[PDB]
């Protein structure tokens, strides 16, 4: 199953960033390619697929990362990352 | 980063 359906391509995610702000220090293709598209206030994203939400990003933080730092089970995650990545990520 | 509340 799949949260939302109309941002499935990377392509529909990024125009979403459109007006991402640019003082957030996390860059939209980055946020685009771990799955995330812009809510559209602030900084805020979610997932396409399993529709975790993120906010507050500081420098130096990963897209895929934090995806699977606080949604580890995410099936676009597994399928992007691989389920290695993610258990060495739950690891720290 | 951090969850947004639901
Ligand atoms: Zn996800």
């Amino acid at each position: 199953s799949i949260s939302n359906l109309s941002m499935q391509t990377h392509a529909a995610r990024m125009r979403t960033f459109m007006y991402w702000p640019s003082s957030v220090p996390v860059q939209p293709e980055q946020l685009a390619s771990a799955g995330f598209y812009y809510v559209g206030r602030n900084d805020d994203v979610k997932c396409f697929c399993c529709d975790g939400g993120l906010r507050c990003w500081e420098s130096g933080d990963d897209p895929w990362v934090e995806h699977a730092k606080w949604f580890p089970r995410c099936e676009f995650l597994i399928r992007m990352k691989g389920q290695e990545f993610v258990d060495e990520i739950q690891g720290r | 980063a951090v969850p947004i509340a639901q």
